[PDB]
């Protein structure tokens, strides 16, 4: 797992997710997508213990999924967000709690705003305009408060991407093997194929 | 009448129905016999098929080495009976390292049908079993009735027309009852007194089943050219 | 109406139907006593010989309780066991809490408190039998006897079952005829003679007598059963009267 | 056993209906009539008071109209303490989607959920259904202002003027009469009043006999407000409309 | 947790 | 804390200091560990502050309940046995140590509760962190046959020399009097021998100090 | 007519199985009778041994509940230690509660709580009984409390239960209306019972020897039940007088 | 054994009433008359100590009963359903009231909890309805006086004065001659005391009526002071002598 | 503790110093050790107070609600309802009590219960941190059948001992005597007992 | 390891002549990390203010179960939430948690609208109810809040001078403290009007 | 915790 990042623009999220899975001293693959589709317009990313990333993600994806089906609706990214906090809320008191670091970028098509919500395993949400989970927070963020401005582009916040992969490829000790971009819009979800 | 709609109402006589009832499929049931001697016990039953085409259901069902029983009634219920039996006994070898006792047998069958007798919602067992073994005081024989009534007899039988054979083996207590160490000589007599309780038919070579237990022959079950023998 | 279709109901004159019904059960069965005498009990019981082929001896009626307890009933027979085995817990438990073997006045509560429960609903059934029990314990000797509605007393001698009435003239002849007491050895004929006696109201069948006892110097305060020279002595001791 | 006595409340009948569900609704409908119209810029609820006393305590009273959330109520039909119970179940449920999404429960969601543990007494657990029906008025801003009803079957339909309890068959065809879409709040307050007035079984409708309450965006900008109408303001507006 |  | 119990002729008293304690912070300089249990019976506390208030309330409560349903004045066995019960049950996780005095029916009574669920009886108590310098004055004036005035005066001369002696101990002396056939009297703040001192100087600010970057006005309306 | 058979209300308001649990309360035939000393609380009540086979010490339908407690009951026997049984449960689980004795009229109210249960809730039946709790409160004195198969109760200045109860009733009453007092005005329970004895005299019609009476008697931190010695002695009392 | 009783001993009729709630009430109008009437600055809760036999001792048998130090209740109908409801609405206003906000719950909630347990006994498998009515009357900071009637279907309603059980339709017609907003709590005592004699048979004094009010504070019923903003019980029992005293000037 | 239990001609004697201990800190020197379960059954308790109360009172309980049914319950009862409660729950208890009681028919008996939960009847028994020092003292002056004043003068002068050297006993002797003539306390100061 | 120091954050409140001021940091973090400097720790239910201090998980979940607490209280009681009835929930709330508790520090002002009393309180983590006159502190640097209130405090301070003193004390101590500060808000609470503002105060 |  390791690193997963979020930038919000002006028009989108946009979500960097590492692709390389490690156990031990081999890199079993490089090709990971570290991500599910909640729904049409939200997106969630993450990383934590292994088995419980996915177990977790897929089992959120079905309840927003099912919730979509019944009331032939989509719930907007700060109501998703909302029911991850709790689920995570919970599990952290549970006999044994999921391991799991999210990010959730959605674009709200009420407001017609784009939204970044980082939430951690135990349950702590917070809204902002770029995050990150693990250590790749501690070069990004700093870079981010430099390079970020409110209203950049979907093209001007993919370059300010390429920064923050650029320097977590110099400074960090592990080869997590690239990133998968994805941009969070009001068209839906795509994802950059050369990155 | 009005008192007969559960196991858990006396009637005004103090009588109850529906243990009478399940008494009653025991009568349709095929006839079955169990005699013994001092040395063997030994069931005899008449097998009965559903036509020509159809197989004889089986009356006798092992116990342990030592026991088994012959059933006559609800099937199903044999096999209920049978199976907590193959436990009890299984139990006293596990934990005890104890054959157990057939009137032992007899007396947790007994416990166990009574509770279905008390309580609303079940119901009466509707199968009559006769139980043989042979165990630390010698050969027995028990009859088994579903009102929980359990008694150990020189011999009897159960089923339709089942009359015959008993009022055959109460003649033929004195004899039967000194047939010592000869297994086919006591089945002999088993087989006789089953023929007491047929009518418009004979016993054939798929219809007959016999089961014999004693000093030196663990509980087993003859059917097929295995009873040829013996017709 | 409709009072008597289910146990634990009230009828208007405030009678429970179904536990009278199951009184005729229990007078519908074979006869059972008991006596009390000078340092314990005796208790004696009619077992009808439905066949030559019941095998002699061997369907005893009488029941030990714990070690120093006899029980006998008439009525329905799986009843009785039922009602045995739950006293053998009761017993148990009471022993391996105070240590003591439980006493006969408190055994006969305990009986007579899971006998009464089968009266307060109509999910069960009461129970078809009328027990007589007792033995000896720190205190003496006791006999009780206890019916289908839970209703039980000491008694000097009891008697229950279809020659019940007969029996019941015989023991009240013996309670004003030995007024200082009567002897364990005694009362063993004594229960012999009243059974044969009895057998008069059920006599299309021949049966077999089955007699135990406890007594504090006979059997050390154990229950015991009574065979071989001491059961032929006081079945030949029945057998002079009835002649 | 006690099967003798167990009148078995969740069978069908041979031509199909649920006897209980059938016989609950006959008693609702001797209920006093409550009355629910959507304007487009807010909703009316108007309830009958079962024949009052003089000595009756009528302003600290309820017995029709009940506030659910902040943008949701409910007026009654049927026994008040079968629906208490479903009320404050409700309240709970609202809460519980608010704590989880954070956002306040789709009108809609709330009347399934109550109307799904109606249809669990009718069709399991051997109990008697709830005597009851409700008109439900709400807002939320996915469809903005919405009317439904249940009843003890636990079938909901949504409406833009509904009637439940007594006559209301001849309440359902003058609402029927002067209802039409493009119509004020007012203009509903009005037709709920009138539509009472005739149906009543009371010789004239006065303001202690009544509930009151209406949901208009009438506060301050795109935001909602109930208004459960003192029994002054009833009368004052039973005078507004000329019925006393 | 205060104590007294 | 510090707390006490003593009984006299025709009742009994007890007392209480006013410190709470966050490791070496007070964190509370005048919280009451005086607590009503009935109207004449009353509850000193000592130990986990949450517990001791929580354990006390919930056996009020009971206590009240009882009362009612038996239609009598609630007796201080009553309040023992229900708090020892429920703290034995808790294996001393439940951190309350308590005094417990009161008139009843039967007279007047004076127990200690240890937070495993033992009970104690005496004529002088005392428990917490300053129960031994109380106690030191306890057994050196302590005597049979005290009047009231003699036993409020033993009981916060005990409870003062747990203020001034023990760090875990400070502030004020809580006073509750139970007598018989009269109403109990609880003299919160019956001491205050640790007034502070005037300030040397106002801290009072200039206005406009505080540098402000946004005001907003806050809707606490519907 | 179902709401004959269970504890369900008739169309006219009633519940026919507690009116009929109140009928087998005579079922025994016996009378019961309780008064109030100075000291003490004497309850007295008709012992008939009718079978000569029975052992007449275990015939008795006064119970020690607590040490402080007795209870008489008027009822079939299998229901009346059904009720003793519980109550002497409720009343030791209560001192290890709250750490004094039960009063009389608590573990009173109590049963009538348990009897109030069986009137709701279908699948329990009332027990055909009435129970009259006797002592000697620390706090209110000599205590009479009874309760019924309907869960009612109430404390008494004296009272009688059974077929021939209004008798006794009324006798007590004139003495009660000729006394002025709430009690009996006697210093020894000994006087107490041979006035209990005396009054059931009078309002029965009939004598009793010592094996035709069962008495129980409460003083302050004991009650405890006579002998046949100690009724003989309290009759031979009542004949030189 | 144990309750296979799981179904509804309630149920509707073809016309829709609810048989057993209808029972119930009929044996509340069976029940002896009680009464609540609501006065300025106090309510007057009253009922007749109809004993069972002279050798009762009615005192014993309270028919009025403190629920909280500022609620009381009486009822009509069954008294022993009475007296176990009575226990459970003293329990509850502490397990869901009092050990949560560490206040006693004000009266519209308890009277509240009290009829969710009555509608509980009229859906709920295996039990009838109780065969009671209530009267509440209760007081609380917010809210002032208030009185409140409960009926076996769970129902309640506020009133400014109400009778129930025997006369009470006679009683009630009785109180709306009388009853203005005006009231001052003597006189609504004096009203209650008018209204209880055209009901009652027998002797008429303090010995047969039992009467409570919801009134002022009693700090000399609190039992201790030192606590300024505690004041005392607004309810009281008025006593056998008290009632007498105001029976002379009847 | 000091704890111990004599019979003797008439019946038996119970004995404890008055030491409750928190640490060092003597808690409570005027604690009550000998504990009724029944008017003559006592019981004298040692190990952890909370325990041993929690346990005496149920046992009280029990023995109540025995006597209630059964009648008066017997000495070697009342040693079998401790037993099963510390045997039971062995893990959990430091428990080491003394049953001590008198019927008409058996006279005085003593049962011991020490840590594990099993019983012993004895003539005598010794119990509590102090009783280490007094093994060889006790064995050797106990006899069978001492009068109540011998008896008294036995229990004054070993626990006076057990006092002297262990640092976890003190205070008052208290005794409870057990006869038929009734129950009768005694209570014995430091200034007598320490220079004996 | 340590629940009540991973985030960090202060609350602070005080009274004043007829209003009271509750004030607290904007910092979330993780450890060292600052995350974001908008984590307000102050909410409101009608006119009752509860700041929560402590783990910001249990900060969030204690928030929204008191919402809907206060929600179903209005509903049933048909008024608003009183300071000395919301101290009270809290206690119960917290003390039901007692063996498994939500790690915070919480903190209730307000004024009580029928007595117009001023009223502050604050909690331990399992509902001891702290009560007082003056102020109460929360957090990770309530030492230094302490130390602040304890010198700068003075009684019957009027809205705008309080505000000047509740504000020096939060600025203060969380300059001294490694895990508050990035941010602050002031709320200042009068009987029927409620200011709020954000403080300018150093970034690091 | 209290010893004895
Ligand atoms: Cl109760
Ligand atoms: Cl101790
Ligand atoms: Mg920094």
């Amino acid at each position: 797992m390791d690193i997963i990042l979020g930038i919000r623009v002006q028009d989108s999220v946009i979500l960097a997710s590492s692709k390389a899975v490690t156990r031990g001293i081999s890199v079993l693959k490089d090709s990971d997508d570290k991500t599910r589709q909640l729904s049409p317009h939200t997106l969630m990313s993450f990383a934590g213990e292994a088995g419980d990333t996915v177990q977790f993600a897929e089992y959120i994806q079905a309840n927003i999924q099912l919730y979509s089906i019944r009331e032939d609706y989509e719930l907007s990214p700060q109501a998703v967000s909302s029911f991850v906090r709790q689920e995570l809320a919970k599990s952290i008191r549970s006999r044994r709690p999921y391991q799991v670091n999210v990010l959730i970028g959605g674009y709200d098509k009420k407001k017609n705003k784009p939204e970044l919500y980082q939430i951690d395993y135990l349950g702590t949400k917070v809204e902002l305009p770029y995050g990150a989970h693990g250590y790749s927070g501690f070069y990004t963020f700093s870079l981010l408060d430099h390079h970020y401005r409110p209203d950049m582009t979907t093209e001007e916040g993919l370059d300010l991407l390429k920064l923050c992969v650029q320097e977590l490829e110099k400074r960090m000790p592990m080869d997590f093997k690239g990133v998968i971009v994805k941009i969070v819009d009001k068209d839906g979800i795509r994802q950059v194929d050369d990155f | 009448n009005n008192y007969d709609g559960d196991t858990v109402t006396f009637s005004p006589t103090g009588r109850l129905f529906q243990v009478e009832y399940a008494l009653e499929a025991i009568k349709q049931g095929s006839v079955t016999v169990g005699l013994r001697s001092n040395t063997h016990a030994v069931l005899v039953a008449l097998k009965r098929n559903a036509d020509e085409l159809s197989s004889y259901q089986k009356k006798i069902i092992k116990c342990d080495e030592h026991m088994g029983l012959s059933l006559a009634g609800l099937a199903p219920d044999a096999r209920v009976l049978s199976n907590y039996l193959r436990q009890q006994c299984n139990y006293s070898s596990l934990v005890f390292n104890r054959k157990l006792a057939v009137e032992r047998a007899g007396h947790l069958l007994c416990d166990k049908a009574q509770k279905n007798t008390q309580s609303y919602g079940g119901r009466p067992y509707g199968v009559g079993l006769l139980i043989i073994g042979y165990d630390k005081s010698g050969a027995h024989l028990l009859e088994f009735q579903p009102s929980g009534n359990v008694t150990e007899l020189y011999g009897t039988a159960i089923g339709a027309r089942s009359q015959g054979a008993k009022t055959y083996l109460e003649r033929t207590l004195d004899t039967f009852i000194k047939i010592d160490g000869n297994p086919d000589e006591l089945i002999k007599a088993g087989v006789e007194a089953i023929s007491q309780s047929l009518r418009d038919e004979s016993l054939t070579v798929d219809n007959l089943s016999i089961a014999i237990v004693g000093k030196d022959t663990p509980f087993t079950i003859y059917d097929g050219e295995a009873v040829a023998k013996y017709i | 109406t409709g009072y008597d279709l289910s146990n634990s109901v009230f009828s208007p004159d405030g009678r429970n139907f179904q536990v009278e019904y199951a009184v005729k059960a229990v007078e519908n069965g074979t006869t059972s006593i008991g006596i009390k005498c000078n340092d314990g009990v005796v208790f004696a019981v009619e077992k009808l010989i439905t066949s030559k082929l019941l095998v002699p001896q061997k369907n005893v009626k009488i029941q030990v309780v714990d070690r120093h307890i006899g029980c006998v009933y008439s009525g329905l027979i799986p009843d009785g066991r039922h009602l045995v085995n739950r006293g053998r817990e009761e017993a148990a438990s009471f022993k391996k809490l105070y240590k003591t073997p439980i006493p006969i006045p408190a055994f006969a509560d305990r009986l007579g408190q899971y006998v009464q429960a089968h009266t307060l609903y109509n999910s069960v059934r009461p129970f078809g039998v009328s027990t007589i029990f007792g033995g000896v314990d720190k205190n003496g000797a006791h006999l009780y006897m206890l019916e289908p509605s839970g209703s039980y007393w000491g008694y000097k001698g009891a008697a229950t079952g279809k020659g019940r009435q007969s029996a019941k003239a015989e023991l009240e002849k013996l309670v004003d005829h030995h007024p200082e007491g009567l002897s364990a050895r005694e009362a063993v004929k004594q229960a012999a003679k009243i059974i044969y006696l009895a057998h008069e109201d059920n006599k299309e069948k021949d049966f077999e007598l089955e007699i135990s006892w406890c007594s504090l110097s006979e059997t050390n305060g154990l229950h015991k059963f009574v065979k071989g020279d001491l059961l032929q002595e006081a079945i030949d001791f029945a057998q002079k009267e009835i002649n | 056993g006690s099967r003798r006595y167990d009148s078995r409340t969740t069978i069908f009948s041979p031509e199909g209906r649920l006897y209980q569900v059938e016989y609950a609704l006959e008693s609702i409908s001797h209920a006093g009539t409550a009355i629910g119209i959507m304007a487009s810029d807010g909703i009316v609820l108007a309830a009958e008071r079962k024949v009052t006393s003089t000595l009756l305590e009528q302003d600290t009273s309820t017995e029709k109209l009940y506030k659910l959330n902040d943008k949701i109520a409910v007026a009654v039909a049927g026994l008040t303490a079968d629906a208490e119970i479903l009320i404050n179940t409700a309240r709970i449920h609202a809460q519980n989607y608010l704590k989880t999404y954070n956002e306040d429960i789709p009108v809609e969601i709330l009347v399934r959920r109550l109307s799904d543990i109606k249809q669990g007494y009718t069709q399991h657990g051997g109990l008697r259904p709830f005597g009851v029906s409700f008109i439900y008025a709400g807002y939320d801003d996915r469809y903005g202002y919405q009317l439904y009803t249940s009843n003890p079957s636990g079938n909901y339909t949504g409406w833009k003027a509904i009637s439940v309890g007594a006559n209301t068959s001849a309440a359902q065809t003058l609402l029927q009469m002067d209802y039409k879409d493009d119509m004020k709040v007012d203009d509903a307050i009005e037709l709920a009043l009138k539509t009472l007035s005739k149906t009543t079984d009371s010789s004239a409708l006065t303001y202690d006999r009544l509930e009151f309450a209406t949901i208009r965006k009438g506060a301050n900008d795109g935001e909602v407000y109930q208004k459960i109408f003192k029994p002054q303001e009833i009368k004052d507006i039973l005078v507004k409309t000329g019925i006393t | 947790a205060p104590l007294x | 804390t510090t707390i006490v119990g003593v009984k006299f002729n025709n009742g009994v008293v007890i007392a209480a200091d006013t410190r709470s304690t966050q490791g070496p912070i007070v964190a509370d300089k005048n919280c009451a560990k005086l607590h009503r249990i009935s109207p004449k019976i009353w509850c000193a506390g000592a130990g986990t502050a949450a517990d001791t208030e929580a354990v006390t309330q919930l056996i009020g409560s009971n206590i009240e309940l009882h009362s009612l349903y038996t239609s009598r004045e609630p007796r201080v066995v009553s309040a023992l046995q229900m708090l020892k019960q429920h703290l034995f049950k808790y294996q001393g996780h439940i951190g309350a140590y308590l005094i417990v005095a009161g008139v009843d029916p039967t007279g007047s009574h004076l127990f200690s509760i240890h937070a495993h669920g033992s009970t104690d009886v005496g004529y002088y108590l005392s428990l917490g962190s300053g129960s031994l310098a109380a106690m030191a004055v306890l057994e050196s004036h302590w005597k049979q046959d005290l009047t009231k005035e003699e036993a409020i005066k033993l009981a916060s001369d005990a409870i003062q020399a747990g203020i001034w002696n023990d760090l875990g101990s400070g502030s004020n002396v809580d006073v509750c009097v139970m007598e018989i056939g009269k109403d109990a009297e609880y003299l919160r703040n019956y001491l205050t021998p640790n007034v502070r001192e005037e300030k040397q100087k106002s801290y009072k600010f200039p206005r406009g100090t505080t540098a402000v970057l946004k005001e907003s006005i806050v809707n606490i309306c519907d | 007519g179902y709401d004959r058979h269970i504890t369900i209300f008739s169309p006219e308001g009633r519940l026919y199985q507690v009116e009929y649990a109140f009928k087998a309360t005579n079922q025994t035939n016996i009378n019961s009778l309780a008064v109030r000393g100075k000291d003490c609380t004497v309850v007295i009540s008709q012992k008939k041994v009718p079978d000569k086979l029975l052992d007449p010490t275990t015939v008795s339908y006064i119970f020690c509940i607590s040490r402080t407690i007795g209870m008489v009951v008027n009822g079939p026997i299998p229901d009346a230690r059904n009720a003793a049984l519980r109550a002497k449960a409720e009343a030791a689980e209560f001192r290890y509660k709250y750490g004094y004795d039960m009063p009389c009229d608590v573990l009173a109210k109590r049963m009538a709580n348990l009897s109030q249960i069986y009137t709701q809730r279908a699948y329990m039946r009332p027990l055909g009984v009435i129970l009259t709790f006797v002592s000697v409160d620390e706090e209110l004195g000599p205590s009479i409390y009874k309760t019924d198969p309907a869960g009612y109760y109430v404390g008494y200045k004296a009272t009688a239960t059974g077929p021939k109860q209004q008798e006794i009733t009324t006798n007590l009453e004139n003495h009660f209306k000729k006394s002025k007092i709430d009690h009996i005005n006697e210093e020894s329970w000994e006087k107490v019972v041979e006035f209990a004895i005396t009054h059931m005299i009078d309002a029965l019609g009939t004598e009793f020897s010592k094996n035709d009476l069962e008495v129980g008697v409460a003083t302050k931190d004991k009650f405890f039940t006579l002998s046949a010695e100690n009724i003989e002695e309290r009759l031979v009392a009542i004949a030189e007088q | 054994m144990t309750d296979r009783y799981s179904f509804s001993l309630t149920t509707f009729s073809p016309s829709g009433k609810l048989g057993q709630i209808d029972y119930a009430l009929t044996a509340v109008k069976q029940g002896v008359t009680s009464l609540g009437i609501k006065a300025t600055n106090g309510v007057v809760i009253a009922t007749e100590k109809k004993s069972s036999s002279p050798l009762a001792m009615s005192e014993t048998l309270s028919k009025v009963s403190l629920l909280t130090p500022d609620i009381g209740a009486v009822y009509s109908g069954m008294g022993p359903d009475y007296r176990v409801l009575v226990d459970k609405s003293r329990k509850v206003a502490h397990t869901s009231y009092k050990r949560i906000y560490g206040e006693y719950p004000p009266t519209k909630l308890l009277v509240s909890e009290v009829a969710k347990i009555m509608q509980e006994a009229t859906q709920s498998g295996g039990v009838r309805p109780f065969g009671v009515s209530l009267l509440i009357a209760g007081h609380d900071e917010f809210n002032g006086f208030s009185l409140y009637q409960v009926d076996p279907s769970g129902s309640y309603f506020p009133w400014k004065a109400t009778a129930i059980g025997k006369g009470s339709v006679a009683a009630k017609t009785f109180l709306e001659k009388r009853w203005n907003d005006e009231l001052e709590l003597e006189d609504a005592i004096h009203i209650a005391l008018l209204t209880l004699k055209e009901s009652v048979e027998g002797e008429f004094n303090g010995d047969t009526i039992e009467l409570a009010i919801i009134g002022d504070e009693n700090p000399d019923l609190l039992g201790y002071t030192g606590i300024p903003t505690d004041k005392g019980p607004r309810f009281r029992k008025l006593t056998s002598q008290e009632i007498n005293d105001r029976l002379e000037a009847l | 503790t000091s704890i111990m239990a004599v019979t003797f001609k008439d019946g038996v004697i119970l004995g404890a110093d008055s030491r409750t201990t928190t640490g060092a800190y003597i808690a409570n020197r005027v604690t009550d050790k000998l504990t009724r379960v029944h008017d003559k059954i006592w019981c004298c308790r040692s190990g952890s107070a909370a325990d041993t109360q929690a346990i005496a009172d149920i046992v009280q309980y029990h023995l109540e609600l025995y006597t209630s049914q059964y009648g008066t319950p017997s000495t070697e009862t009342a040693a079998s309802v401790f037993k099963e409660l510390c045997y039971e729950n062995k893990d959990n208890l430091t428990a080491g009590i003394i049953v001590a009681g008198y019927d008409d028919k058996n006279k005085g008996e003593v049962y011991t219960i020490p840590l594990g939960g099993s019983v012993h009847k004895l003539p005598y028994a010794i119990a509590g941190s102090g009783s280490t020092f007094i093994y060889g003292y006790c064995d050797k002056n106990f006899r069978e059948n001492m009068s109540k004043e011998e008896t008294v003068d036995f229990i004054k002068h070993s626990l006076s001992q057990a006092i002297k050297w262990d640092g976890s006993s003190g205070g008052v002797i208290r005794m409870v005597v057990l006869t038929a003539a009734g129950v009768e306390r005694l209570i014995f100061y430091p200034d007598e007992y320490e220079q004996l | 390891s340590d629940p009540s120091s991973i985030n960090g954050g202060i609350v602070v409140a005080m009274t004043g002549k007829d209003c009271v001021a509750i004030a607290c940091d904007l910092r979330l973090g993780s450890q060292s990390l600052g995350v974001s400097n908008k984590f307000e720790k102050i909410f409101h239910y009608g006119h009752v203010f509860l700041g929560i201090t402590g783990l910001a998980t249990d900060v969030t979940t204690l928030n929204e179960m008191f919402r809907y607490k206060t929600n179903l209280y209005k509903l049933k009681e048909e008024r608003a939430i009183e300071p000395e009835t919301f101290t009270q929930l809290v206690s119960s709330s917290l003390y039901e948690r007692r063996f498994g508790p939500y790690f915070v520090g919480p903190v209730v002002a307000g004024i009580n609208s029928k007595s117009g009393k001023p009223f502050i309180a604050g909690f331990d983590l399992i509902g001891c109810i702290d009560e007082a006159k003056d102020f109460i502190v929360s957090g990770t640097a309530s030492d230094q809040l302490f130390g602040m209130c304890e010198s700068l405090y003075e009684p019957n301070l009027e809205p705008e001078d309080l505000f000047e003193t509740i504000s020096q004390a939060l600025l203060n101590a969380a300059d001294r403290d490694a895990l508050s500060g990035w941010g602050a808000v002031v709320y200042i609470i009068k009987k029927d009007e409620v200011v709020k503002r954000y403080l300018k105060m150093r970034q690091d």
